[PDB]
């Protein structure tokens, strides 16, 4: 559509992935064409002479920016509008280019970053990197905010930045580069003391609107660069129009025509399908605080609790666990039995071997089959280890759904990566809501290419990855292929349980083609494809139906006390007779369970006046 | 010629899982280079993209 | 205790209250000592020589105003602020001056409102009240709305005997009397192009704020005239700040620490007790029809019915209900003993008798027992008579809850006065909320002396009163007392079935 | 000369109820005179607050 391509920012604080030569790569496939990176801009480790021209259009970054160990001259980072600083590189800094120099002294040159204006939150730290030139005269207050202004840290020192002087057509010698154009675009010191946000120009008569950021092209919500807070349809809102306005001349709540619903800092006729759509009508993605969810004809609301309703326990990386990375034998003692993960599962090969770099205890292995009573989870799972016993994912056994609303590194909510397991053995996993799902790495894992996953997903769209695993042909040469009953519907493994949809008849879980009818011993009857049991009170039948009901009532032939339509092992032995007296059943002509004349209130148990002694 | 890098001080010896440490002193901060196939702050999530 | 004191305003057109002294004598008990009218603002028939000290006080009226056939010297209509306009006059008028002269032309000569800044709602009509000017050349397009302006006309004329100009200092002699000081205040039409809403001064540099409605003291949204649309503790809102605030980052929803409850354009800490709080905080007075108002946890609140929603009855005087003023002999049909009236209850000797003008016929009086176990009235109870065989209150037996949404007249709940009936009786009615009761007219009538109306009505702040009815000498002995067997509770009727 | 009141129209023949009505020529509506101890826009209510 009309919108801008994002990337999805890199999170490497300071590290190489590989070589000066695979790091640029992790770079350009990452940071090509987009314009609206999500998460941070780490332009790290470029070394002398690597093109750089993709820079070019990057006009917001929702986190910090860190331009660290670069030895490239120039970062065309130019067209960069605003820093949005959700998150801070150092927990303070929101722009941070420090130590950008290689041995030999010729590290970063010049930063031409003209049209960056606002940095909505967090200070600015500059360190050691001769060669670059000009930056060292940027007005800073214009930039940043205020309050935040007291954490900055710039120290600017050059020797070879010879560079040349910024043209005088613009104030103070303040310049980011050379040339007319790199020179400070003023907006927020230039304003006339009536306008309270971004202006142009010292006249009061052409200000912006109180929530654009960067700048303006005329007073209005409609013609800001980049909106502060909310946005829907080039208006930068501060708050969604809410779905129902209150009319103070009669009391009651009327209902806006141009009630929105607010959805992650844009305004949406409709949350997404996977997405909770609460009173408020703002799309969350986990609603608990007393109350849970539940269906609502297609449309997840979360109505309230009556008191005690089922444990939630929180994911990794939200509110309680944020210090740790995984699930380690320190933070495993919160999800004792809960059945819903308000969050997502790491599994890394840090918590079975432990790690003393984070004060964690190696986690013994059986611990993890407390999980079997997790149903459903609401972000991804990632799995990249197994304790050197299980040859199937046991500790999941009865997974319900995964809702996948936030998926890893973005698409992924299902991932199992370099594990050693004959087979997956997530045997309910009924439908994978949204992102893919990748199975790779496997040692002797084979199974898995037999499920149709075109029908396990939920939301379309979604695209499943599983390569460089054990070889199908390779498990067919040790014959390790499921059952024979299953249907051409997919095998989680060679358990005859393991099918998806059992070739004539399931007990539930375990298929069985013929389970037992009017030939078998077992007393039990089918009932659409289910191998339900009869009342065990009845004779075992040879010829002629056994029964159609659980109950006795259908037990036709019986070779116990048969209790008229029912059938049981003795007569009643304690049911009460009328207005509440306890009478034993006696046996008619045919050993009928049947009362007896009401004149023996104690019962009736002998033939006429011989069971009540008179 | 003198660089960034010093071997790891082992204060934060097997900082990352899947690579190798080292200490810069531009900072006081180490930064380890991961194995092929690996991303994150502490080398520790696998690359999932190939 | 920055408020200020209210008036209720009349709503009694163009009718005069008996002559021309008794009227003039409730109009200065309505009026007297108020800033703000919560209402309407009838002034007709103040004669010559009747004083208006009051009427400079009054700084809003929330309606329309009406200044017709009256002849006395001016009207001190000095300090009115805005005329809201949220009902109208003739559908289309929120401000009316007609016909102010008698036989003798003497009239009404100088309508000083020298600050009257803004109508917010509806057209201005001068029809023909002669002996009047120095009102006959300002301009309007200042105080009317702009679409307004084409729904408007001056009929301003006058045999202008004196009437003096005013200072040729002001704007265009545009004034409203003598001087300066009695002269347009214009700030909508003198702004700069900068600035959108009212302004001060031709300057830029000192613009109104956007949400102020009559001017600006520094600009701000807070410092206002009169706040347009809502109003939190000195400050002229939009809307009241929500109590949960959708983080765009992390999709929840924070609890705000400036939560405030919208309550009929002003927002508040909490709603009244009687108001059913909504889920995001705002009191309203009925629950929407897809829910049921189900109480909780103290304060009242409403969620969604299971299935079929039980039958709400909405009383006369809300909705399609204005072509008929009580429950006159073709609306009862539409009752099937909801037991949850939502609001007024307006039963008065009107529908018994029927009335041909306004196209009803009699009432009948049998088809009353539709109304035999209402259980809940929420605002209000208006009855004066029953047709006179029915010697007690027969239908309203299983009644219980009287709330108070629409109290009557802003004062009164229980409205039964002016009728012949022995004993009321209400055998069950045990929840009044707010408002006050009034029994006061009943000749033949004796028992009701005997309730403790405190345990009635909790909410302390409400007195009832009780006068002209059969004295309690005069009724004890003839049969007509609170029952022997009964207990010390009261006796809303003489038998044991009623000791309660 | 000019009789600003002139007698109920009889068009809306016992219009209001409680007190005799009377028509205007200037604005040609109706106003009517409600006794003592009434209120309202024909006479509808007690004067309940007084």
């Amino acid at each position: 559509l009309e919108e801008k391509k994002v990337c999805q920012g890199t999170s490497n604080k300071l590290t190489q992935l590989g070589t000066f030569e695979d790091h640029f790569l992790s770079l350009q496939r990452m940071f090509n064409n987009c314009e609206v990176v999500l998460g941070n801009l780490e332009i790290t480790y470029v070394q002398r002479n690597y093109d750089l021209s993709f820079l070019k259009t990057i006009q917001e970054v929702a986190g910090y920016v860190l331009i660290a160990l670069n030895t490239v001259e120039r970062i065309p980072l130019e067209n960069l509008q605003i820093i949005r600083g959700n998150m801070y590189y150092e927990n303070s800094y929101a722009l941070a280019v420090l130590s950008n120099y290689d041995a030999n002294k010729t590290g970063l040159k010049e930063l031409p970053m003209r049209n960056l204006q606002e940095i909505l939150h967090g200070a600015v730290r500059f360190s050691n990197n001769p060669a670059l030139c000009n930056v060292e005269s940027i007005q800073w207050r214009d930039i940043v905010s205020s309050d935040f202004l007291s954490n900055m840290s710039m120290d600017f020192q050059n020797h070879l930045g010879s560079c040349q002087k910024c043209d005088p057509s613009c104030p103070n010698g303040s310049c980011w580069g050379a040339g007319e154009e790199n020179c400070q675009k003023l907006t927020k010191i230039i304003c006339a003391q009536q306008c309270s946000g971004r202006c142009r120009g010292k006249s009061p008569s052409d200000c912006c609107h109180n929530q654009c950021a960067a700048g303006c092209t005329g007073p209005r919500e409609s013609d800001c660069l980049v909106c502060r807070k909310f946005r829907n349809e080039a208006t930068c809102k501060d708050t969604c129009p809410p779905l129902m306005l209150y009319n103070p001349t009669t009391y009651q709540m009327d209902v806006n025509p141009e009630g929105k619903y607010s959805f992650g800092a844009t305004c949406v006729k409709k949350c997404p399908r996977n997405y909770v759509v609460t009173d408020h009508g703002s799309c969350v993605r986990a609603c608990g605080a007393d109350s849970y969810e539940m269906e609502e004809d297609g449309v997840r609301k979360c109505k309230k609790c009556e008191g005690p309703c089922r444990k939630v326990c929180n994911g990794i990386g939200i509110g309680e666990f944020k210090d740790s990375l995984s699930i380690n034998a320190t933070n495993i003692k919160h999800f004792k039995n809960c059945t819903s993960i308000s969050g997502d599962l790491h599994i890394l090969p840090v918590a079975f071997r432990g790690d003393s770099f984070t004060h964690t205890p190696p986690l013994d292995p059986q611990e993890l089959d407390i999980l079997k009573t997790v149903k459903e989870i609401t972000g991804f799972l990632l799995i990249q280890a197994w304790p050197e016993n299980r040859t199937d994912l046991h500790a999941f056994e009865n997974l319900e759904i995964i809702r996948g609303r936030t998926k890893q590194h973005g698409q992924f909510s299902l991932a199992v990566v370099s594990l050693n397991i004959t087979s997956l053995g997530l045997r309910s996993l009924k439908e994978i809501s949204d992102g893919d799902v990748i199975i790779s790495g496997n040692k002797n894992l084979c199974y898995a290419n037999t499920i149709n996953w075109k029908k396990l997903f939920g939301t379309s769209g979604q695209k499943t990855k599983i390569i460089s695993n054990r070889g199908e042909n390779s498990c067919k040469a040790t014959g390790q292929v499921c059952h024979a009953l299953c249907s051409p519907e997919g095998c989680w493994g060679p358990e005859p349980r393991d099918c998806v949809s059992c070739r004539n008849v399931s007990r539930g879980r375990e298929c069985v083609d013929k389970c037992n009818l009017l030939e078998g011993e077992p007393r039990e009857f089918v009932e659409n494809s289910e191998c339900i049991q009869c009342h065990p009170e009845c004779l075992p039948q040879a010829m002629n139906i056994t029964c159609t009901g659980r109950g006795p009532d259908n037990c036709i032939q019986c070779a116990h006390y048969i209790d008229g339509p029912h059938c049981v092992k003795t007569c009643p032995a304690g049911v009460m007779g009328e207005n509440n007296t306890l009478v034993w059943k006696y046996a008619d002509a045919g050993h009928v369970c049947h009362l007896c004349h009401p004149n023996c209130t104690y019962g009736c148990t002998g033939p006429g006046l011989e069971g009540c002694p008179t | 010629v003198v660089s960034h890098f010093n071997d790891c001080p082992d204060s934060h010896t097997q900082f990352c899982f899947h690579g190798t440490c080292r200490f810069l002193v531009q900072e006081d901060k180490p930064a380890c280079v991961c194995h092929s196939g690996y991303v994150g702050a502490r080398c520790e999530h696998a690359d999932l993209l190939a």
